[PDB]
């Protein structure tokens, strides 16, 4: 067996501020390669046409992405990391907007 | 502070970092490095591009780096994320029928259309909630 882990589940937004979003997800339930950490990627239609890697070496299944812009649409996906590399992407999260800065 | 165990003499190797704990020094490999033979005092670069590795994904050429790696696009391909590229920028060429209020994102297979927040639909059509 020399394969990466399975793809995690769709990340769920659990909390929103004007500069941060908190996400949670689960490892792939199918028996497979062991997960050693997670990678988080973010997309915004106002921030370029590629996904930006916003966190890596994430040990937990919950993490807060900070340094975001107010009143902005973000989408997120997670990859699982293992001995032989990265999983394919999880499903993309439902889009959310950060809170406004009033 | 505590005693500087690291300053007593050489301990950790070239790609390793000495840390003072309460009672002893310890060695940890630098980021992106791994023990050569089970001893974290002596580390070597992880080769993320070695055979059977899958750090880089579709339509990329893996480039190994000291402590890192990079996934370059196959010539002619356009980036989706750090790990994958795609043949065409379908979103930027009009090769899509996304709703006016749907977000277009390139994928390895083509593109997706996602209704923006507050709207419902399958991305080809979106209606306010
Ligand atoms: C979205 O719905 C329309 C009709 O409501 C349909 O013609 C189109 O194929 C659908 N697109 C997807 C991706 O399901
Ligand atoms: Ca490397």
């Amino acid at each position: 067996p020399s394969s990466p882990p399975g793809a995690p589940s769709q990340p769920v937004v659990t909390e929103i501020t004007k500069n941060s979003i908190t996400l949670t997800w689960k490892p792939n339930p199918q028996t497979g390669a062991a997960v050693t950490s997670y990678v988080i990627e973010a997309f915004s239609p106002a921030a370029g046409n590629t996904w930006r890697t916003v966190a890596d070496g994430v040990q937990l299944e919950t993490h807060t992405v900070s340094g975001l812009q107010p009143n902005t649409i973000y989408l997120f996906l997670v990859r699982a990391v293992g001995a032989w590399g990265l999983s394919e992407p999880s499903p993309v999260s439902e889009p959310v907007r950060t809170q406004d800065s009033e | 502070r505590g005693h500087n165990f690291c300053a007593e003499g050489p301990k950790c190797g070239e790609n390793s970092e000495c840390k003072n704990w309460n009672t002893k020094a310890t060695c940890e490999c630098k980021s992106g490095y791994i023990s050569v033979q089970g001893d974290s005092a002596y580390c070597e670069d992880i080769d993320e591009c070695a055979a059977k590795m899958h750090y880089c994904h579709a339509n990329t050429v893996c480039v190994n780096l000291p402590g890192l790696y990079r996934c370059d696009c196959v010539p002619g391909y356009i980036r989706v994320d750090d790990f994958s590229c795609t043949e065409h920028d379908e979103c930027g060429s009009g090769q899509h029928n996304c709703d006016e209020n749907a977000i277009c994102t390139n994928t390895v297979q083509g593109h997706s259309c996602t209704c923006k927040p507050g709207y419902v639909g399958n991305g080809t059509i979106c209606r306010a909630e």
